[PDB]
RNA sequence: GGACCUGGCGGUGCUUCAUAUCCCUCUAGAGGAGCCUGUUCUGUAAUCGAUAAACCCCGAUCAACCUCACCACCUCUUGCUCAGCCUAUAUACCGCCAUCUUCAGCAAACCCUGAUGAAGGCUACAAAGUAAGCGCAAGUACCCACGUAAAGACGUUAGGUCAAGGUGUAGCCCAUGAGGUGGCAAGAAAUGGGCUACAUUUUCUACCCCAGAAAAACGAUAGCCCUUAUGAAACUUAAGGGUCGAAGGUGGAUUUAGC
């Protein structure tokens, strides 16, 4: 059950008590990316 | 140093004396196989190196505290092979002043006895030196000394057994490729063989496999002189006949001289064929026939 | 939360043959045999192809659990042959070891 | 997914790329470690697990599960982000080195003391 | 050339354990396999089962004690019993430890409906078994 | 000196109902380490020789089965990867033994089996004739 | 400009060599035919990747639907996901590998020589080298100690894979995302590999090796028809049966593999 898995890990990590170092990464690049001036588009606009 | 050698000899003394107190041995007759014994035992592991393994057991240093080198010779950097060159060359010495299944051992082995690292030059000096020594009619005290680097280089023979009917007979076994054969030997026959219960003129139509069965007695030349029952599994009709010769050879050796014995040896009718079938490796055909090779 | 959207669709497609696995079985058991008339065989052919067409086993893809690879995965342990050789290669599967022979 | 995640060592060498073809031979990006200013415990709900985020007794009573509210959170976020830009500015910075016989020229350039001799001996 | 689970000595200074020193194909002569159940012995089944656990264990235990754990996980299966035994550094407080046993213990016991413990093995630094 | 007084033994009761007789058990572990079936042979020999039963030992031939996989990633067709599992068999054969004393033995045979190896036990079971079955209906 | 240092590549000879290896010699093949299969081309509205050795029954230990990433048409918009993308880049990478390797060298760290210049460090009746470590070796697996596996460093081809997965960079966000229905995939043709054979050391039958027949028949797993198996679906899969009995008559230069 990948949906079990994943919410389970997703909110030990919003809990604290599961660093998800993938995430850490995922979430500096996506801030330098912000940074930088790439964002997503916004929906149906 | 040597106090760290000391302590852990006093821990490896403190850790068997558990060890035996572990296993409910004595104390005192708790010799190393008890040791290996119980830590096989307790720490079962099936690692197939076995340097890997749990063990539990008993390169030093040249110099004391002091500064001063033990050896006269250590300076040369190569003081066990210096000295013993240094004796070799005192005996050689003596000697000139008062006037086969044996080889030499291998570099490896003058470099375990030594406990140091020797060139390949540096052996040949010493085995030329050791070849001097024993072509100087040594004597004794110098053959002993030969002998301590010496390193040495039959088949054996099932006896006679009696069976419920009476008769004297032998029993070995052999094998070949993936066939198992044993065969039962009489003292006394008229050249009858039974394999499985079936006469082997039945059992081996090919004329080759008779042969390959007569072979053993027509060589010590007693065809007719003795009586062979044969169990055969496995194989095909050409490894189940040599598996029966190998076992007929082998059971006939405990009736036939030795000096037939070693003829046969000599004959290859008692050596055990290890050709086997070697098994197909990916990316190739067969076990040596590769693919096409494209262009 | 699977790997890819194709894992997805196999997800959906396992819970609805799993849903449908006794109808179809009782009318294909039905289809399946020559003593029933073969007018109720029609009509029973008639019903089992009326079923949604993600309801049938046959498009039941075998994924690897771990990369949703759609090919060479061992059933045993319904791993792609890459993620296998990694986990065996690290030792973390128990058994499994280098073959030499 | 979680069974597709890696370790960060595993991704920063995926990430830095400091071998290939590129980099085999000369035919900007730096490792930064996202450890340094985390805590156990800290997580982007604000939970206060006694023991492993805050002291397991207050008051010399054992502390039971808080959860930080919505403008504490927002103050503990900013205080990272504060301590992130500090460190971050930290790093960017280095102490000038000296320049020798001129601003590009190794030559007179300190080395600082050798390295000691094995035998007890200092230079 | 072989790529798979292997350490390129470079420089003769990077630490290595025991582990990681040794290439796959010593698993059967030099390290034993890190993980122990009956799934993949012959007639056997569950083994898909027992693996996406052991990787879920892994990559939990990982996460939960960051840059705690000294080497690999030791994950055991005794009927239904699992043990996990970990090589970790003395960095953290032996509160947070023991805080960390207590709730990852309770909830891999409940997550996967066994009795789950958890044996930590304390060193002073990752033991290394030479250097590449 | 902190030894206890006095221990509690457990409650051990007698069932008026006749115990099963087993004439055989067939306690058959497999495993991957030769030297952890040896080590649990040993254990069992011993628990047994200690309770008075009659028990042999023998060793099923091993069994190993291959596979092989792609070495590379896209495409090496020609070069592979073979893995391969051993079971290896250890069959501990106890005879005459009542249905007590082998729930008990396997209990504590069980309860220390290690990690890997995994047990199947056969148990020959001594009946005697159905009351129906001595005369025709 | 002067003198040196390190230099190499040269379809440039000579002497030794290669051990399934460079040639001849040995055996069985490929190159002739059918069929199977992959590729290229043609064509289609209709994937991609692989591309001399080191691609070509390769990714696939596998495509009727699904698989599927393709095409046509229709449908959805915070979407299974604190979205998604099989969108671009293997010339950003991890990951896993090819290749010389059927190799034995790679080497830090020191020491010495040249006046402390780019450099050099060989003598065994020894004259400045030592070397940890890596690899080989060793050890281990299988049936030995043999053999086969496994192993096989540093480097080489900006070698292969962004379509195992992850990820850098860049791009799409009413679509380059998601879903449904339907559909390709053929042959003018060339090419690689495989199977079956061209028979008499054969074919059929019994048997599993003391036989009887056949012998211009030998020869299709191809074509057509039918049945059966699997499946919701067989025209496209497989098995069997019937029918048909064709090309083919040991194959050029060349070429593969085996101690
Ligand atoms: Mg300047
Ligand atoms: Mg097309």
């Amino acid at each position: 059950n990948h949906h079990t898995y994943a919410e389970l890990m997703q909110t030990l990590r919003f809990l604290g008590l599961y660093r998800d170092e993938h995430q850490d990464f995922m979430d500096e690049q996506k801030r330098l990316k912000k940074l930088r001036g790439k964002e997503k588009p916004k929906k149906g606009e | 140093t040597e106090d760290f050698i000391k302590k852990q000899i006093e821990e490896f003394n403190i850790g068997k004396r558990h060890l035996a107190n572990m296993m409910g041995e004595d104390p005192e007759t708790f010799t190393q196989e008890d040791i290996d014994r119980a830590i096989a035992y307790l720490f079962p592991s099936g690692l197939f190196e076995k340097r890997a393994r749990p063990v539990m057991k008993h390169r030093a240093i040249q110099w004391g505290e002091d500064g001063r080198p033990f050896h006269y010779l250590f300076y040369t950097g190569k003081q066990s092979y210096y000295s013993l060159m240094h004796d070799v060359y005192g005996m050689l010495l003596n000697l000139e002043k008062h006037q086969i299944g044996s080889r030499w051992l291998i570099k490896e082995e003058l470099e375990e006895m030594l406990v140091e690292k020797l060139s390949d030059l540096d052996y040949m000096q010493f085995i030329r030196l050791l070849e001097k020594l024993l072509t100087s009619q040594c004597g004794a005290a110098e053959e002993e000394f030969v002998q301590r680097f010496r390193r040495s280089v039959k088949q054996l023979i099932e006896p006679v057994q009696y069976d419920e009917q009476g008769m004297a007979f032998s029993k070995s076994e052999g094998k070949r490729k993936t066939a198992k054969a044993e065969a039962i030997v009489y003292k006394h026959g008229s050249g009858r063989i039974k394999v499985n219960g079936i006469d082997y003129q039945l059992y081996f139509p090919i004329t080759q496999d008779r042969e390959q069965l007569m072979f053993p007695f027509h060589f010590v030349d007693r065809l007719g002189k003795h009586d062979v029952t044969c169990t055969v599994s496995g194989g095909g009709r050409s490894a189940q006949a040599g598996a029966i010769r190998l076992a007929m050879a082998k059971a006939l050796c405990s009736f036939v001289t030795e000096d037939e014995v070693e003829w046969m040896r000599q004959a290859g009718l008692l050596t055990t064929d290890p050709r086997v079938r070697e098994r197909k490796k990916p990316g190739q055909e067969g076990a040596r026939r590769k693919f096409t090779w494209k262009k | 939360h699977y790997v890819d959207w194709r894992m997805w669709r196999d997800v959906k497609r396992r819970k609805m043959a799993y849903e449908y696995a006794d109808e179809r079985l009782r009318i294909n058991s039905l289809r399946k045999n020559t003593i029933l008339p073969k007018i109720l065989q029609d009509v029973a052919d008639e019903e089992i192809a009326a079923l949604p067409r993600d309801s049938c086993p046959v498009r039941i893809r075998n994924r690897c659990v771990m990369t949703s690879r759609p090919r060479g995965v061992k059933r045993r342990w319904r791993l792609s042959r890459i993620v296998f050789r990694h986990l065996a290669d690290h030792g973390q599967l128990s058994g499994i070891q280098r073959a030499t022979w | 997914s979680f069974f597709t995640k890696l370790t960060a060592d595993e991704l920063w060498k995926g990430a830095l790329a400091e071998t290939g073809a590129g980099a085999k031979k000369g035919r900007k990006k730096k490792r930064k470690d996202l450890n340094r200013g985390q805590i156990i415990g800290e997580g982007r709900y604000g939970f206060l697990w006694p023991g492993l985020n805050v002291p397991l007794m207050k008051n010399g009573a054992v502390q039971t599960i808080a959860q930080r509210s919505k403008e504490e959170q927002e103050k503990v976020e900013a205080d990272m982000i504060q301590q992130r830009e500090e460190w971050d500015r930290k790093k960017k910075m280095k102490v000038k080195r000296e320049r020798g016989w001129s601003g590009n020229s190794w030559g007179g350039i300190s080395l600082g003391p050798p390295d000691p001799g094995p035998c007890g001996e200092t230079y | 050339k072989n790529r798979a689970a292997r350490v390129r000595v470079s420089k003769g200074d990077k630490p290595v354990t025991y582990e990681e020193a040794h290439a796959p194909h010593y698993i059967a002569h030099r390290k034993g396999w890190l993980s122990l159940h009956t799934g993949n012995l012959d007639g056997e089944d569950h083994a898909a089962e027992r693996t996406v656990e052991d990787v879920f264990l892994r990559k939990f235990m990982w996460g939960t004690f960051p840059g705690c754990l000294a080497d690999q996980l030791v994950l055991k299966r005794r009927g239904n019993q699992l043990e996990i035994c970990a090589v970790v550094l003395r960095q953290l407080s032996p509160h947070k430890y023991y805080f960390l046993v207590g709730y990852s213990e309770t909830l891999l016991s409940y997550f996967y409906k066994c009795p789950v413990r958890l044996h930590l093995q304390t060193v002073p630094s990752k033991v290394v078994y030479k250097y590449l | 000196v902190d030894v206890p007084k006095d221990l509690t033994k457990p409650v051990v009761t007698i069932s008026d109902e006749p115990d099963i007789l087993y004439k055989r058990l067939s306690v058959l572990v497999k495993g991957h380490d030769k030297a952890v079936l040896d080590s649990y042979e040993y254990f069992a020999v011993l628990a047994a020789k200690e309770l008075g039963i009659s028990i042999k030992v023998h060793e099923p031939p091993r069994k190993i089965e291959r596979f092989t996989l792609l070495q590379s990633v896209h495409i090496y067709k020609k070069h592979r990867v073979q893995y391969e599992m051993r079971t290896l068999y250890r069959c501990l054969e106890l005879e005459h033994l009542t249905g007590s004393t082998a729930d008990v033995y396997l209990e504590y045979i069980q309860r220390n089996l290690p990690e890997g190896v995994a047990m199947e036990v056969t148990k020959t079971q001594l009946e005697q004739l159905p009351e129906h079955i001595k005369e025709p209906i």
